[PDB]
DNA sequence: CAGGATGTATATATCTGACACGTGCCTGGAGACTAGGGAGTAATCCCCTTGGCGGTTAAAACGCGGGGGACAGCGCGTACGTGCGTTTAAGCGGTGCTAGAGCTGTCTACGACCAATTGAGCGGCCTCGGCACCGGGATTCTCCA
DNA sequence: TGGAGAATCCCGGTGCCGAGGCCGCTCAATTGGTCGTAGACAGCTCTAGCACCGCTTAAACGCACGTACGCGCTGTCCCCCGCGTTTTAACCGCCAAGGGGATTACTCCCTAGTCTCCAGGCACGTGTCAGATATATACATCCTG
């Protein structure tokens, strides 16, 4: 139960490609590994404590919206 | 003796609500009492606004050949433009795609 | 020898395509597997609508995919083309993240 | 009889092969000086020539000592005002324009001053023509009611060319074209919404003068589209060519056109009929059209009294709901006068029952 | 027995308003209906907090313009004012 | 020969006070009259208290004291000592100002 | 009153800059940095004019300039807050 | 006329007793301390606002400052201004 | 009857205004009905707050040999505190100085 | 008579002599056992020795088979609980500690665990203490009541010594000390202010059992205070040395002292008046003594007859508020009896109207 | 350079499922009136901001040397681009099921609101104590041997 | 290594002024009593999260080929820095004056609230069309020789 390594490489290349890159350090693929489970750690954490205080069992999209909202990331096409 | 409804949309001959916009107004828990033009006012900004949006996205999208209005007809307007790009820098979009853009360095 | 492209040319089309391209890069189910795994630490035992979840995908490809530009610039003005660490750290260091 | 009108033609054809020699050596010294445009600095840095072909079909001719060639120059974001509420002239101002358009000084508060940019490309245009003088070319200065700059060239003889300024808009397609151009049954929507993707203009010229702009007010202008649904009149769209069955519609066309310049050169008093009435007019007709067996050389004088019942049928209703702007009815008395139009009947009655006698000439 | 309000109606009155040619991904729909919303949230806060600096109890469209002023780019601004300005003068005249 | 001091090492102690110091570097009249000169293009005809002034000076000062850490960073990891014009740009543009 | 630009004196910018930690200066820079300060100062001036305008004041308190800052993210203590 | 102002230098100066009565204070950094106090209070405010708007409710309590601060602070912080919080309450329900 | 006036704070325990706040929250336009203890229940988090805060301040102060308080030693505190400056991250204030570091690579 | 006073103080002398080579290679060896407690991985990892100075005035000595060395170690954010609201013993808790504290395994919930860390801090010095053996050395168990660890040492003769652990904190100076201390007018306030700048310690010792917690409740600690005042006793600070009038408050110190050692020796049912009595005691007399002229070899006799009025008059008022704690007023019948004060009171009459019987011998 | 093979826009035809209309409904917006009290302005005052005149001294600008950090360029080695065949795990559809979000009733504690009275804190004066600050000895320092 | 001014810390007296204590007092808190209502249970109904179960298939990985990118190094060469001169001009304090914002009364107007009818959006359902899939043609490019 790791699932961090299931972040498959070429995947990882063919993300920064869109972002625009011609040539990748092979070390980078853990750094943002760890990076983006940091961020996914923030929105997760905000989102959990909305359903929480949701008193919800299952977890909706809109305290997500909140979530993203709450952290300069604000995004539609999610309903709201 | 009614007077049957002349909408204050007609009335200040917009397409943008002004009752439903009211009711929103009081109804946000802003100010007890609220001025009549106030609404008036608001949708009249908005209405331009958005008007002037859906003018862009239009734009793009028949340049784009396409039918209908998808998302990166709009992040790309909305980037092609300062004022709005500077009023609306840190939003985001679902499907919108990003400007392409390569540094001649990279050539 | 008859067709063997050069570096960064098939990449030069990717590039292209993906920047013209707008859907994701990533099988969905290790991502919310990850997405469980942080989940239940806070707490588990809890469900989710997929559309949530499609939503956490869209944003934190954004917000990477944005960091790949800025980092992608910060190692031009560092006049290199391939990726080393410090940048992202003061990618990361310059918006007060860390 | 059709030999009669084929005669006709082929002197139409042999006119051609006058206008060849002439309107080739015009077109080469406007190619030239349009190359010396770009390269002189100005606001009109991209200013091109806009082709509408060399043909009597494809350009619109008289007396050989005049010419015209149309001009495209493409605009930023424009927004359409109208004042002619008929739905034919609208008025000239921009959009909110963040980056700033370089025409303020040119721009009369918020409304465009044709005016003054119209002068300005008069003194560059003259001003490039003292320039540099390979072909004997000078700028004609006629009055100032009609926009068009005459260039009076002596090679080989007088020919006048009638410089026009056609503004390349990628703006609206505004409301007024909304339920114009049907051609959804007959010939297809697809093509309409690929055409109603394109560009499109505006020509500036002085409308009746119940209006505080004059010149300023500029009429809608479209002949990228005139050119297509000329070369793709037919219901099957490869005709005027090899590979279609022949009709008689450019036939049709050239014959009630030069038969009007030749009843209007004869008649003089009937001068506000222009050519883009009979142009709408077969338009209407087309789209009443629904066979193209009623168009071939051997229905052609069947086809022909047909066009002439068609046009006398839209003369008596006095409707002409123009093809792009059905509100629009060109058939107004303000700009075409009744009893004009009753003798215009009378006329064509004259060409009609008499075996059309302005034609056994040559 | 759940009636919810949207603005999809006069979105779809502006754009054909405007552009009376256009299909659309209701995707967008959203986006421009949770936008407006948010804008309007910022102006409302904020001539919230005017009103407060002024001390007053209700809302006109002088402290609305001005808080426009303060927050809109360029000449959009002085657009939106003539726009709002010459509407409400018309809406007094009814 | 003497005292000469070497490059930087004048420098180093400098920077020392400096991040122990707190006060102004700045002569407020040349500041002010610059304050001035942007306020009356919007609007002329108008007086202030010095308390915003100093306010000002104090939020400028801060905002660019920022930037030049950020920069310094910036520079750090492009190797050099020296301070360039594409490093400041760059940090305009991760915070997006440019 | 002209070239007051030209008032921000290099040495205080060095010092500036030593304060902000970098070791070797660059003669460029100053030039750079006064239109950088130019711009900020005028993305705060702009709203504080609007601002002091909206408050039908013939002056300028500090309060409204906290405002600025406050709408501008960069909230400060030290003068009332 | 007079306009007798709102200050917390007061209890300010109530709590700094409360723990260090021995250290001295100026009123530059008072003013600081009660500025930043109504700010994280606006914070909490528009937040419990935003919040009993998603949950439509016409009523703010107690929990809800809880949740709010627990969705703004981090860690150990806000699990003692919950005690802390509930400890005060309770205790005032009985009085 | 007329009883003495008692403050709600000593009802409480605590050293805030619990009335000046409830009043101050009836004028802040955020709800209908208010919650009897959410006052006394956010005052008491503001407490527990300014207390963590004034107690590192006098440290820092009293580090610094100091009687009366200063920006320079309370923006020191919280740059050197991991929650605080995370939640106190673009604040800026006047005098506060500049957390004071060097890169080892600027050193020899 | 002062020389009786002088060769009863040789005689401690000769003592001190002895205590000189016994507690020299005590102080030698425990150096060396806290230098391996330092290389030794644990929480406890800083832990020094707290000097005290090695003087009779220096270090509270009994018999030669017990010594003492106070140990230190520094403490990170500590909050102050209050349980004994006399103001002398309080409780054992942190503050919030972001980093993350790596005693909470040691942590009784929020309370800190006595108990556990004296059990493994006694594990771990019987560890090092069977590791090297250099000098014969070991860890001896007495009964859990007092925790001091007493280590055997057979080098010359058997000389324990009562391990005790002092807390090194910067946490609070807490609200018990605020009106403690009064040194404003006699002394001065900036050497009280500097001196409140430093660092204190707390001693765990099992207070009276009226608690839920035995061993974790803590009385404070302020012996660098002590052994400051002690070197800055006069109204001169430069006293005790060769540069100014040397008074005879060591002096004084030292026969009450003993002679109170010699009195519980001699009369074993009064034990619980400890050493720090005498000292709160001479405080006060010091607060209230205003002239150094009274502090003298020649004014010694009277000076002498003077603190035991002064401290007879606090019996009977029954009042000793402490010095760093005024609200804490040590003469409690609570843990001090009242018919013990009076046989005290007794034992004293009998020394002072006898010309002290007790100091005749050596 | 040229060909060639791959890569890609163009063009046709097909299907499907999204998108524009249609309709009934009834939920909230226009009509009309009254309260009544918040905002606009009228006079005043007071304080405070800008102008300005005269020293001063520290800071800034300008010349000057020097070495050093940047940079242009040069070998190198490896690791990351480019293909390829094998595994594999993502997604399709179905089925289902059940727990949990939404709906509705109702009643019940609870906060909103009005009166009297009070004391607390806030505006303003007294005051000593930190506390710069300049002077004067102590202690790193580093570029030189 | 010294050394030698150069900074930099540590004690002394002095203005000084301001942080904190004291007086008046006022309005906001407190108490009690009223009432409408918000949510708190309390069940009752659809849906969509998990879960599996085969099933395909392109993605991952592992491999090898190779080259070119940072890296290390050498000369070199303006360019910041350390220092002295003049200037210059920002503060330190003054007064004038006026203006402009803060305060009161009065009035007005406009929304809150009531009650009445009406249509607007929505839920749902259908008919059609936009572009995906698949295929195939024609051109854009790079790569070596
Ligand atoms: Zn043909
Ligand atoms: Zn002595």
């Amino acid at each position: 139960r790791d699932n961090i390594q299931g972040i498959t490489k070429p995947a990882i290349r063919r993300l920064a490609r869109r972002g625009g890159v011609k040539r990748i350090s092979g070390l980078i693929y853990e750094e943002t590994r760890g990076v983006l489970k940091v961020f996914l750690e923030n929105v997760i954490r905000d989102a959990v404590t909305y359903t929480e205080h949701a008193k919800r069992k299952t977890v909706t999209a809109m305290d997500v919206v909140y979530a993203l909202k709450r952290q300069g990331r604000t995004l539609y096409g999610f309903g709201g | 003796a009614r007077a049957k409804a002349k909408t204050r949309s007609s009335r200040a001959g917009l397409q943008f609500p002004v009752g439903r916009v009211h009711r929103l107004l009081r109804k946000g828990n802003y100010a007890e009492r609220v001025g009549a033009g106030a609404p008036v006012y608001l949708a009249a900004v908005l209405e331009y606004l958005t008007a002037e949006i859906l003018e862009l996205a239009g734009n793009a999208a028949r340049d784009n050949k396409k039918t209908r209005i998808i998302p990166r007809h709009l992040q790309l307007a909305i980037r092609n433009d300062e004022e709005l790009n500077k009023l609306l820098g840190k939003v985001t979009i679902a499907q919108g795609g990003v400007l392409p853009n390569i540094q001649a360095v990279l050539l | 020898k008859p067709h063997r492209y050069r570096p960064g040319t098939v990449a030069l089309r990717e590039i292209r395509r993906y920047q013209k391209s707008t859907e994701l890069l990533i099988r969905k189910l290790p991502f919310q597997r990850l997405v469980r795994e942080i989940a239940q630490d806070f707490k588990t035992d809890l469900r989710f609508q997929s559309s949530a979840v499609m939503a956490l995908q869209e944003a934190s490809e954004a917000y990477l995919v944005g960091l790949f530009e800025d980092t992608n610039l910060a190692a031009i003005h560092a006049k290199r083309v391939t990726i080393m660490p410090k940048d992202i750290q003061l990618a990361r260091r310059i918006r007060g993240e860390r | 009889e059709p030999d009669k009108l084929k005669k006709v033609l082929d002197k139409l054809r042999l006119k051609r092969k006058d206008i060849s020699e002439a309107a080739e050596t015009v077109n080469k010294v406007v190619e030239r000086l349009l190359r010396r445009m770009q390269k002189r600095e100005s606001e009109f840095k991209g200013v091109e020539q806009l082709n509408t072909g060399s043909y009597y079909e494809h350009v619109k001719i008289s007396a050989p000592n005049e010419f015209d060639v149309m001009f495209k120059l493409e605009v930023p974001r424009i927004e359409l005002q109208e004042y002619y509420e008929t739905g034919a002239f609208y008025l000239v101002k921009f959009k909110r324009i963040p980056r700033g358009n370089p025409l303020s000084h040119f721009l009369e508060g918020e409304v465009l001053s044709a005016t003054k940019m119209l002068s300005k490309f008069r003194k560059i245009i003259k001003e490039e023509v003292k320039e540099i003088k390979d072909i004997d070319v000078s700028v004609e200065k006629e009055k100032p009611g009609s926009p068009a700059v005459t260039l009076l060239i002596r090679n080989p003889e007088e020919i006048s060319v009638d410089i026009i300024l056609a503004l390349e808009s990628k703006g609206s397609w505004p409301i007024s074209t909304k339920e114009g151009l049907p051609i959804q049954g007959w010939l297809g929507t697809k093509v309409r919404t690929n055409l109603r993707r394109e560009p499109f203009y505006l020509v500036p010229k002085n409308a009746k003068d119940g209006n505080s702009f004059q010149g300023e007010t500029w009429r809608l202008s479209f002949s990228h589209t005139e050119k297509y649904i000329l070369n793709n009149h037919g219901i099957e769209k490869t005709c005027c060519e090899s590979s279609g069955a022949k009709c008689c519609r450019k036939e049709c066309l050239k014959l009630m056109k030069y038969l009007l310049e030749q009843l209007k050169k004869e008649f003089q008093e009937l001068d506000a009929f222009c050519s883009y009435h009979v142009k709408t007019a077969i338009f209407h007709m087309w789209t009443q059209d629904p066979q193209d067996s009623q168009w071939d050389p051997r229905n052609l004088s069947s086809c022909f009294d047909k066009l002439l019942a068609f046009f006398l049928e839209c003369l008596r209703t006095e409707k002409l709901d123009h093809y792009f702007i059905p509100k629009f009815n060109l058939f107004s008395q303000e700009l075409i006068d009744r009893k004009s139009k009753e003798f215009l009947s009378k006329k064509i009655e004259y060409e009609r029952n008499n075996g059309f006698p302005i034609f056994d000439k040559l | 027995r759940s009636r919810k309000e949207s603005y999809s109606v006069y979105v779809y009155k502006v754009l054909k308003q405007v552009h009376p040619d256009t299909g659309i991904s209701s995707k967008a729909m959203g986006i421009m209906n949770s936008f407006v919303n948010d804008i309007f949230e910022r102006i409302a806060g904020e001539a919230s907090r005017l009103a407060h600096y002024n001390k007053r109890s209700t809302i006109t469209s002088r402290e609305i313009q001005t808080a426009v002023r303060l927050l809109l780019p360029g000449e959009l601004a002085k657009h939106a004012v003539s726009e709002g300005t010459k509407a409400v003068t018309k809406y007094t005249s009814s």
